[PDB]
């Protein structure tokens, strides 16, 4: 399978399946014209998804509640397992998939000064310089990939066609 | 680091 997701600031599209609510940037930075500010909407371009499932995310510094980087699909320590880091790691969610710039224009965006991008399934209505997606995305990802046998290639193209706020309504409702 | 948490 080869899947080129698209993200327009409010919706993550899986062609042939459907649409997922999605959000990028901290509360005041959810704007295409702020995409080179740290923790703002992710820069436009092409990114590879690392969907290999690798279990729990590494913990770079538990004392500082600092998760390490990892190039795959990993889970977030939460609840009692996270201890006092729960409040911080709720901003990750329960799942994260690493992204990496995949071509020249994307690697050179913003002078190359931004990075550490992921798709993750927190329900905050914001993201610390990443893409927060409706949690069902990860259930569909698991179900679709576990019924295929060969190589599985996932990318996402980020393209803002509107100046509207890059918030897809992912904050937990009612 | 790109992130502190
Ligand atoms: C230290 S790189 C800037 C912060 C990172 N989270 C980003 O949004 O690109």
């Amino acid at each position: 399978m080869a899947v080129r997701l698209t993200f327009d600031g409010q919706k993550l599209t899986w062609p042939g399946i459907g649409i997922f609510k999605a959000t990028t940037g901290l509360p005041d930075l959810q704007w295409p014209d702020k995409q080179c500010v740290p923790d703002a909407a992710i820069p436009e371009g092409n990114y590879k998804l690392f969907i290999q499932f690798q279990g729990e995310a590494p913990i770079r510094n538990a004392a500082d509640c600092d998760l390490g980087p990892s190039w795959g699909w990993s889970t977030i320590p939460r609840g009692q397992a996270a201890g006092t880091c729960e409040i911080y790691w709720a901003n990750w969610g329960y799942n994260r998939i690493r992204l990496e710039s995949a071509d020249e224009k994307t690697r050179k965006a913003c002078g190359g000064k931004r990075g550490g991008f992921y798709i993750h399934d927190s329900t905050k209505g914001y993201s610390h310089g990443c893409i927060e997606v409706e949690p069902v995305f990860f259930r569909i990802l698991k179900q679709e990939t576990e019924k295929e046998n060969g190589e599985k290639t996932f990318t996402v193209n980020v393209k803002y066609v509107s100046g509207q706020q890059t918030n897809g309504g992912t904050k937990q409702g009612e | 680091h790109h992130h502190h948490h």
